[PDB]
């Protein structure tokens, strides 16, 4: 478990894509799953997750 | 240093964060814990609660039947079915008295519902023990399956399209001396087999229940939806009722009921919440109980509609339960695997099974008739909730100041399976005397508290059917994340509805935007590649890619493209609710829009309405513009009807000559077959007339007519 | 001078004071430039001109 709450060194995961935010709260939501999405990008989970 | 998330909770509140002791987001791949020696568990632990009751013999199946009512009073806390009528009328007394007319009311809808119901509707029913064949099948085959024996025993009166009809007709054929089977043998040759049973038997097999929990035969099932249908009519006239409300109104009733019972509570009155479960709700609850209670409830109504209604009860009380499959037996010696049926588990020896088993065994051998346990006491779940549900309701309503006669009074709540108490009283003395005064009305009218599930703690916080209140803050998680996957009715579809769930999910289900902006992003992935569809620029080399790469090179506005045909997601939560084909309909191109909406390409089908631009699951409606992509897939696949398909080969042909049909229900007082010929006549006349149909035509049409005709006539 | 942003329907002002280092992405071209020709002048939030 503690090995897998670690980060690693590439980025296991490549969401797709979705339509351009207009309304402000788009925005926000924007920022908000680009920052979770960077701070889960390369965890160890996430290697689990797509192998 | 170690991880260790609970920690979290010294900072985070449970409740606040009760999100991470929910382990599953989905239906555990394992779907166990059930089976025969269950079946044997759950017989013997429900004759061992009544055990104190009178033992009789039925008349009929000669079955010994147990009778806790009216038994001696508990002495201790081991749960008890022993339950007195007359305290349960007259709680059911004080409960019409707090709420006249409540009862009234709900015979009235009752008897309206029983009057307008219709037989076909007992096939929208779950998996149904089809006593004909003697097995598990579906509620449609099943209720044809009862249909095609009945006929063939003559009993016609479902003939009429009347649920009532059928429970006559049932009526009918349970008194009926002997009861006759035909099978066909369908592969090599066809023949035929006849099998008769006498009274004993079919009545028995009437009073099954088959265990896979358990699911009653077609015999069973018009008496207890009735009954189900006067059990809601009450309880929705109920305040502290927890059904058979959705997910928005549970926090509003749980907010009502908590504002009532601490605003009032005065400077000088001490106020405390009981989160509880009950002990074992369904292995207590005798149907004796619930036909004095209907007694009370139904007084001065029309004999018919009484009897409907005491049927189910009584029916209930002398049921017998199935053993399921049996047991396999293992030799290690020669590898050698047998399966030995339940029914010869009556008559086989005591060695081949383990110690538990065999005390299984020994207790529910006296019970056991025909490989059937005779369980009169008790329940079985999924049937009797909101009877038991009013019952609850009824003790809480109780506890009104007045009746008490005494300082403490209580209230709360009641969904059959959990419970919230909440009581008041100016001392602890007075808590502790409350909730004593409740335990044991609620012990008199036969309802076990879990005591060991049920804790106390001063008013603010609690919870009740999965959803926590910590001071006015309510958490819904009764069922948790949805499932964002494609649903797989077919490509439109299943866009429409993983956008349509993620929308209904940020407006009820308190979903946060960036969540709702990844779920999109992961369903939209996993819909490309489930359906082959990935963009027309991306090189993935699936069966479908080259195709997709050809009209990609071959359009302009490739913005406009949907996503099934190589084309980029424009989804957000600013248009979750427009559909894909509308959402980017204006810069699709002229031919490529041309293509893919030409209602003469040959992959489009509709079916009935019921099942158009609607999904079951509950079920929930989606919207989709009918395209060339709501093609539907490939389908997949003892018996007394002869041919299985008969009635859908019957209404289909309908839907040709007459499409309003697949709309609406037709009605009409003519045969379908002259209705057939009529509309045949009609458009073979004008079809002449029009000059795009010639002589021979003409002719061969109208003998083809006249032999219907003269075939019918005969 | 005064930023406005029309994505999330904001407005803030800024002081002259910390115009001297601030960045020059915000303004137009023709201010940028400006700010890059007085930008060796401004002491204390006051340019110099003799
Ligand atoms: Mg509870």
């Amino acid at each position: 478990f503690n090995k897998a709450c670690e980060l690693t060194d590439s980025s296991w995961v490549e969401l797709d894509e979705i339509g351009e935010d207009v309304a402000p709260i788009e925005h926000i939501a924007s920022m908000r799953r680009n920052y979770f999405t960077a701070e889960v990008s390369h965890c160890r989970a996430t290697e689990y997750i797509m192998k | 240093m170690d991880v260790n998330p609970t920690l979290l909770f010294l900072k985070v509140p449970v409740q606040n964060a009760i999100s991470t002791t929910f382990p599953y987001t989905g239906d555990p791949p394992y779907s166990h814990g059930t089976g025969t020696g269950y079946t044997m568990d759950t017989v013997n632990r429900t004759h061992k609660y009544s055990e104190k009751g009178k033992w009789t013999t039925n008349t009929e199946t000669g079955a010994p039947q147990l009778n806790p009512i009216d038994g001696p009073l508990p002495e201790d806390n081991e749960p008890s079915g022993y339950a007195q009528t007359d305290c349960v009328l007259e709680a059911m007394a004080f409960l019409e008295e707090s709420h006249p007319g409540i009862f009234e009311n709900s015979c009235l809808e009752t008897m309206e519902i029983v009057q307008q119901t219709r037989v076909d509707k007992l096939t929208q029913g779950r998996q149904t023990y089809d006593w004909t064949l003697n097995r598990n099948q579906p509620a449609a085959t099943a209720l044809a399956n009862t249909i095609e024996v009945f006929r063939s025993n003559g009993l016609t009166a479902n003939e009429s399209g009347r649920l009532i009809d059928f429970l006559k007709d049932v009526m009918d054929s349970m008194d009926k001396e002997e009861m006759e089977i035909t099978t066909h043998f369908q592969r090599r040759t066809i023949g035929k087999k006849k099998q008769r049973l006498n009274k004993r038997s079919y009545l028995i097999r009437a009073l099954t229940l088959n265990t896979m929990i358990a699911t009653p035969g077609m015999q069973i099932r018009g008496f207890v939806y009735f009954v189900e249908a006067l059990a809601r009519s009450i309880c929705e006239k109920l305040e502290q009722s927890g059904l058979p409300v959705g997910g928005n109104e549970k926090k509003a009733k749980l907010a009502n009921v908590v504002r009532k019972m601490m605003t009032n509570s005065q400077d000088t009155e001490l106020s405390f919440t009981i989160t509880g479960d009950n002990t074992k709700w369904n292995e207590n609850q005798n149907p004796r109980m619930f036909l004095a209670m209907i007694t009370y409830i139904t007084r001065n109504q029309p004999e018919w509609f009484r009897n409907v209604l005491s049927i189910a009860p009584i029916m209930f009380s002398n049921k017998m339960a199935r053993l399921g499959k049996g047991y396999m037996f293992e030799s290690k010696s020669m590898k050698l695997r047998t399966q030995v049926p339940a029914e010869m588990l009556a008559n086989i020896d005591l060695k081949y099974f383990n110690k538990s088993t065999r005390e299984k065994i020994e207790k529910i051998r006296p019970l056991l008739i025909d490989g059937t346990a005779s369980l009169s006491p008790g329940m079985m779940m999924g049937m009797f909730n909101m009877l038991s549900t009013v019952l609850g309701v009824s003790i809480l309503n109780l506890g009104q100041k007045k009746y008490t006669k005494t300082t403490y009074w209580w209230d709360g709540l009641q969904s059959s399976d959990d419970f919230a108490l909440i009581v008041n009283a100016p001392n602890h003395e007075g808590i502790q005397a409350g909730v004593d005064r409740f335990y044991r009305t609620c012990k008199l009218v036969g309802i076990n508290m879990s005591k060991k599930k049920s804790y106390i703690n001063r008013t603010g916080t609690f919870e009740f059917t999965s959803f926590f209140y910590r001071y006015g803050f309510v958490a819904n998680f009764s069922m948790e994340l949805p499932s964002f996957g494609v649903s797989g009715i077919n490509e439109s579809a299943d866009m429409s509805v993983g956008v349509t769930v993620i929308k209904n999910n940020m407006i009820n289900n308190d979903l946060g935007p960036a969540t709702a902006q990844m779920a999109l992003q992961l369903f939209i992935k996993d819909y490309r590649y489930t359906y082959r569809c990935h963009r027309g620029d991306t090189q993935i080399q699936t069966r479908r890619a080259f195709e997709l790469g050809k009209l990609w090179e071959q359009t302009r506005s490739k913005a406009g493209l949907l996503v099934s045909d190589g084309g980029p997601n424009l989804y957000n939560i600013r248009n979750l609710h427009i559909p894909e084909v509308c959402l980017k309909w204006e810069l699709m191109d002229e031919d490529y829009q041309g293509r893919l909406c030409n209602p003469m390409n040959p992959f489009v089908s509709h079916k009935e309405i019921d099942s158009v631009n609607n999904a079951v699951v509950k079920s929930m409606e989606y919207d989709a513009v009918a395209t060339t992509h709501s093609w539907i897939p490939k389908r997949n696949r003892r018996g007394i009807l002869e041919d299985e398909q008969m009635y859908q080969k019957c209404c289909n042909l309908f839907e040709k000559f007459f499409p309003s049909s697949s709309y609406r229900r037709p009605v009409g007082i003519s045969s379908m077959v002259e209705a057939m010929v009529s509309r045949a006549r009609i458009d073979a006349r004008i079809d002449f007339e029009s000059g795009r149909i010639k002589k021979e035509e003409f002719a061969e049409i109208m003998k083809i007519c006249s032999t219907i005709e003269e075939l019918r006539r005969q």
